[PDB]
RNA sequence: GAAAUUGUUGAAAGGGAAGGGCAUUUGAUCAGACA
RNA sequence: AGAACUGGCGAUGCGGGAUGAACCGAACGUAGAGUUAAGGUGCCGGAAUACACGCUCAUCAGACACCACAAAAGGUGUUAG
RNA sequence: GCCCUGAAAAUGGAUGGCGCUCAAGCGUGUUACCUAUACUCUACCGUCAGGGUUGAUAUGAUGCCCUGACGAGUAGGCAGGCGUGGAGGUCAGUGACGAAGCCUAGACCGUAAGGUCGGGUCGAACGGCCUCUAGUGCAGAUCUUGGUGGUAGUAGCAAAUA
RNA sequence: UUUGCUCCACACAAUAUAGAUGGAUACGAAUAAGGCGUCCUUGUGGCGUCGCUGAACCAUAGCAGGCUAGCAACGGUGCACUUGGCGGAAAGGCCUUGGGUGCUUGCUGGCGAAUUGCAAUGUCAUUUUGCGUGGGGAUAAAUCAUUUGUAUACGACUUAGA
């Protein structure tokens, strides 16, 4: 459904996992910047990863848009997804995790009559 | 050019064998080298003779096992001038490495398939004539390899089934020459004569 | 150098047989015994492995077997081994 | 140093009002670009006058074509050259077509027989050998005899593949 | 440092290793040279001390 | 006949690369008879396919092939530079990549 | 009822450590997208 | 061990010098293409077993700045003077 | 000039390795070729700067739009942000038709701190936005307390007669 | 331990592949010398010839090569067979006889081919394994335990037991 825009070129889709998160388990995957001095991935010697910075920021036409197109959205009841009354080209409905079973089923229904996009539309749903 | 290629190694260089050895290895052709024995290095033999006592002592101190290994017949004298142009700890390399073989003399399959020669590693054409230079064989039996009368004697009885083959060879292709002359001057003959052959 | 064959004789006395076992009272002895055959046919085979020998055979060895049981030992399981000939003529060998 | 061309190269200190027009000098130079000769004459001129490029001017350049550049002729060279210990003089005699052709080989030869490179050495003087019995250099007397033929034996094919498969043969 | 008083060895590093040997039947390594022109015969023979 | 073949053999070399540092964007092509740059200005441009087998089925086959093309020569003795679809798979050094005729200028 | 750490099952790799970066073959797995 | 001017290293990665704080080259946002620096191109290794003229045979040859050494003195070895 | 003599050290060994002798050595000349995070052109990001534009009747004025240059960084400064415990206002927010938490080489957004969903397990509570507040972020400190390994089914379990 | 094994044949099914795609095309020796043809007195011989690259040689036309007729030859060649011989360096290959049979593009004919839509490798190699079939052929051992002491820390070794 989504309005047109450019090839998404994503520039760096590998996660930027911290330095040595793989060596010792106390060490969480989370980005942390080195503040060492004898540091060889703060100092940048070939070969060891990569670290972020502002080169790698995402093209500002194409950034936020997941695949589709839209601009995600976290909705959570009716009210809320009709905020996109008017915009089913550029946004789409993320239904909220704690929002109940049975309510989610008049949130999809109404997003099918507005027309509007549902990117988790499987969610709790009896079948 | 052809899957797999022999090469006579009689009046080769070592290092220089060695150096396209190891090229024609790495782009995958596969490659055997016979006559082993018969092969040159640059230098008298004396020099030559040094230089391998040297390669000698070289020998790990706590134990002569795991150290360097000292191999003395011509074949692997000549593996081992290869074996150095060879990226040979890498996967690549033991994957070259395998597309090769070195024999002293000619052994069957090989001695019925015919067997070419690397110019650019040819002793007669390389060197100023009136070096000194050096056999391997020779260079090798110094140094403790058993089997050279051995091997000379299977090659010169070799070298005989083989003339007679040769012989047989250019007899039958002097009929073949005659008959291919009874068709001089005729209309076909002279057709292809000006198609140019 | 390098085994291009042997040739053995028709019967083995079970004293070398024995050697080429480790449970014999079990097993069935069927140790030399397809090969007992090939004297069947008037020999043949035989032939031509002596005489494929005597064609190339640089050097020749024999395949005796010490007579245990004339020993007081009580091993009874016999010694088999290689002995080389050096007497005349490789074909002359072959024959004694 | 390249190639050389020969250079005739002219030039005079520069006008005084009291001296107006000096007197004028000339060497001919030899040099592969006329930039590299135009050097050369202030270098030399500055080790035998009252100038530098300062106070000259350069009022010439020209190239000299061979006079018959396709008539072998019989060089003799004199050469000053500076070795590791002390400087020295040399003369050397060159066969060969041009004097532009010569003089290469004869930095050649510098550059090999005594490890003199270019800054090294001073061309004193290039001039042919008129009358021969007064080439004295005998590697080039040696080529001077009548009915002179030789042979180049132990000849050698340069092959185009990576094998071969002949085994080859030297005679020519 | 160096010794203090050279003394020599011990052992003879021919008969390494000294390990366990590979069969109660030790190996004739060699054999005698062969003259072939005196009468055929064994050259060697089995036993026990 | 006995010959279907419509290609040039090609060896697949090496990555373009220093001395230390490779660069898998662009392989570097041995083709067959060719021995100068000369002689390897003709290829430039014809699509290079490196065909491979597996285990798998696919689109009806068990046969896939990455597609690539001759880009410019290599140095001085007709090698040649060539980029595919996506890059070659270093275990292909020294493997067996055929060179088309096509597109063609005659 | 987390982690360290352990048992079973399932898959994978391992010629004197293991882990990492760029790239791609292979297997497994997944989104989006068509209309 | 101590001063002068500058350029650096420290705080700085990238290419070359096999290796290396200080040298050569060049100073970094993420990337495509082209071309280069210094340094290379038998093979390891991308890239001429290219072209040319000489010199050198070492029973301890020689092989590239910083740089990982050698001198006096000698040779009827051989080269040009 | 090159080559030889002069030229003696301790684990086995280094023109970087192989190896090379009309060189793959020494000197020198000519061309071609290889490849840096540098140079040229383009795209994206950010920074700084210079212009444009409040005119309604629609959606940001700290905005919207054109354009040019630039981008290393320890100690250190500043900036804009992310995340936690509580407080004011708000969304008449979420929830026993399942809140919080926890597991999950499953999905997506961000350069990133982090954010969102799916499934599973679970059982009573809990979020978004504008503000307020601080006992507010851990890999270290021979750090505190607890918990757990490799060592390892190992050292051992042998004095005092049986 | 539920009909298990092996060699020859096909059948399905897997799984792999350092990388088929006309042909690895056989003297030896010399290099300041040789190859070949030829004559002879058979020699370190006479005469001739060639080189200067395999850019050769051989093969190569037919639905990835279908279905057919005929002439000329008496040749080639693919296959299963049979005769005699050779080859141990790793021989596992070479050669030769004789029938049978397919093909022959040596030459002349009849027919087919589209619509894979203007390219998409457009699939034709050989790897190892497993499951049933039926055509021959074959009916063992080793280990624990016990035991000896030519051995031994334990394993191991060396004996013995229908
Ligand atoms: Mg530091
Ligand atoms: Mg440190
Ligand atoms: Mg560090
Ligand atoms: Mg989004
Ligand atoms: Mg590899
Ligand atoms: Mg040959
Ligand atoms: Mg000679
Ligand atoms: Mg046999
Ligand atoms: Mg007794
Ligand atoms: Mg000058
Ligand atoms: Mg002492
Ligand atoms: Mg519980
Ligand atoms: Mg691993
Ligand atoms: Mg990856
Ligand atoms: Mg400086
Ligand atoms: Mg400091
Ligand atoms: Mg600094
Ligand atoms: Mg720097
Ligand atoms: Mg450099
Ligand atoms: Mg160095
Ligand atoms: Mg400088
Ligand atoms: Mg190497
Ligand atoms: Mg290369
Ligand atoms: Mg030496
Ligand atoms: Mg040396
Ligand atoms: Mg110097
Ligand atoms: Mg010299
Ligand atoms: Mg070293
Ligand atoms: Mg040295
Ligand atoms: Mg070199
Ligand atoms: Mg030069
Ligand atoms: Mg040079
Ligand atoms: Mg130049
Ligand atoms: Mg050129
Ligand atoms: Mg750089
Ligand atoms: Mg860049
Ligand atoms: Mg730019
Ligand atoms: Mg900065
Ligand atoms: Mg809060
Ligand atoms: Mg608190
Ligand atoms: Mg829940
Ligand atoms: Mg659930
Ligand atoms: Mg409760
Ligand atoms: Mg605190
Ligand atoms: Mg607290
Ligand atoms: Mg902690
Ligand atoms: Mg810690
Ligand atoms: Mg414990
Ligand atoms: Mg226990
Ligand atoms: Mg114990
Ligand atoms: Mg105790
Ligand atoms: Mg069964
Ligand atoms: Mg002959
Ligand atoms: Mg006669
Ligand atoms: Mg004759
Ligand atoms: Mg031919
Ligand atoms: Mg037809
Ligand atoms: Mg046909
Ligand atoms: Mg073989
Ligand atoms: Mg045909
Ligand atoms: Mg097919
Ligand atoms: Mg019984």
């Amino acid at each position: 459904a989504s309005l047109p825009h450019p090839k998404i070129v994503k520039k760096h889709t590998k996660k930027f996992k911290r330095h040595h998160s793989d060596r010792y388990h106390r060490v969480a995957e989370n980005w942390r910047k080195q503040k060492g001095i004898d540091s060889v991935v703060r100092r940048r010697f070939r070969g060891n990863i990569s670290q972020p910075k502002i080169g790698y920021g995402s093209n500002k036409k194409t950034k936020f848009l997941s695949p589709s197109g839209h601009k995600t959205f976290l909705v959570a009841n009716v009210k809320d997804l009709e905020t996109l009354t008017m915009h089913t080209k550029t946004y789409a409905a993320e239904i909220a995790h704690n929002i109940s079973a049975k309510n989610r089923v008049v949130i999809l229904a109404r997003a099918k009559a507005l027309g509007i996009k549902v990117t988790n539309p499987k969610g709790r749903l009896a079948l | 050019v052809e899957p797999v290629v022999v090469i006579d190694g009689k009046g080769h260089l070592v290092g220089r064998l060695a150096s396209v050895v190891a090229k024609q290895l790495l782009n995958g052709q596969k490659i055997v080298v016979v006559r082993a024995e018969e092969l040159n290095i640059s230098g008298e033999f004396f020099r030559n003779k040094l230089k391998y006592h040297d390669f000698l002592r070289k020998a790990t101190a706590f134990n002569k096992t795991r150290g360097p290994f000292h191999f003395r017949a011509p074949s692997r004298i000549f593996y081992k001038a290869l074996r150095g142009m060879v990226s040979h700890k890498t996967a690549r390399g033991k994957a070259a490495l395998e597309r090769l073989k070195v024999f002293e003399g000619i052994p069957p399959p090989y001695d019925k398939k015919k067997r070419v020669v690397v110019p650019q590693a040819l002793r007669v054409l390389r060197l100023k004539p009136g070096r000194k230079y050096t056999t391997l064989g020779k260079l090798s039996t110094s140094v403790g390899w058993k089997y050279e009368d051995v091997v000379a004697k299977l090659e010169a009885k070799r070298k005989v089934s083989s003339a007679e083959y040769y012989a047989k060879k250019r007899a039958f292709t002097k009929k073949v020459a005659s008959a291919n002359a009874t068709a001089a001057e005729s209309d076909v003959a002279k057709q292809l004569a000006a198609l140019g052959y | 150098l390098r085994s291009l064959t042997t040739v053995w004789a028709e019967h083995l006395s079970d004293e070398v047989k024995r050697r080429f076992y480790k449970n014999w009272y079990k097993s069935k002895k069927k140790a030399f015994t397809k090969y007992s055959a090939k004297y069947a046919q008037d020999g043949a085979g035989i032939e031509r492995e002596l005489a494929r020998i005597k064609k190339y055979a640089s050097v020749v060895r024999v395949l005796v077997h010490t007579q245990i049981r004339k020993t007081p030992l009580a091993q009874k399981k016999a010694h088999l081994a290689e002995i080389q000939l050096n007497g005349g003529s490789i074909s002359e060998k072959v024959d004694w | 140093m390249a190639h050389f061309k020969e250079y005739q190269v002219i030039g005079r200190r520069l006008p005084t009002e009291s001296v107006p027009e000096p007197k004028l000098f000339r060497m001919r130079i030899f040099a592969s670009n006329e930039v590299i000769a135009k050097s050369r004459y202030w270098y030399f001129l500055q080790k035998l006058h009252k100038v530098k490029k300062a106070s000259g001017e350069i009022v010439s350049i020209n190239q000299i074509n061979e006079a018959h550049p396709t008539k072998v002729k019989n060089f003799g060279v004199w050469v000053r050259y500076d070795s590791r210990s002390g400087t020295h003089n040399m003369y050397k005699e060159i066969r060969d077509v041009s004097r532009v052709a010569a003089v290469e080989t004869l930095y050649q030869d510098m550059a090999a027989r005594h490890r003199a490179r270019f800054r090294s050495i001073h061309i004193l003087k290039v001039a042919e050998i008129e009358k021969t019995a007064d080439v004295k250099r005998q590697y080039v007397k040696q080529f001077l005899t009548k009915d002179l033929k030789f042979p180049l034996p132990h000849r050698v094919q340069k092959s185009t593949k990576t094998f071969s498969y002949k085994r080859p043969s030297t005679f020519y | 440092s160096h010794r203090k008083y050279e003394a020599p060895r011990h052992g003879h590093l021919g008969f390494l290793p000294r390990k366990r040997a590979a069969s109660i039947r030790a190996r004739v390594k060699a054999f005698p040279k062969d003259d072939r022109s005196k009468p055929v015969a064994l050259t060697s023979f089995l036993g026990y001390k | 006949a006995e010959s279907h073949r419509l290609y040039v053999k090609g060896k697949h070399l090496s990555y373009q690369r220093s001395k230390r540092v490779n660069n898998p964007n662009v392989s570097l092509i041995k083709i067959e008879g060719v021995a100068t740059p000369q002689d390897a200005q003709f290829y430039l441009g014809k699509r290079i396919a490196y065909v491979y087998r597996a285990s798998k089925e696919v689109r009806g086959s068990k046969i896939r092939v990455m597609w690539g093309k001759v880009t410019r020569t290599h140095g001085n003795s007709g090698v040649v530079r060539a980029t595919f679809r996506n890059n070659l798979p270093a275990k292909t050094f020294g493997a067996s990549v055929r060179i088309f005729l096509y597109p063609s200028n005659i």
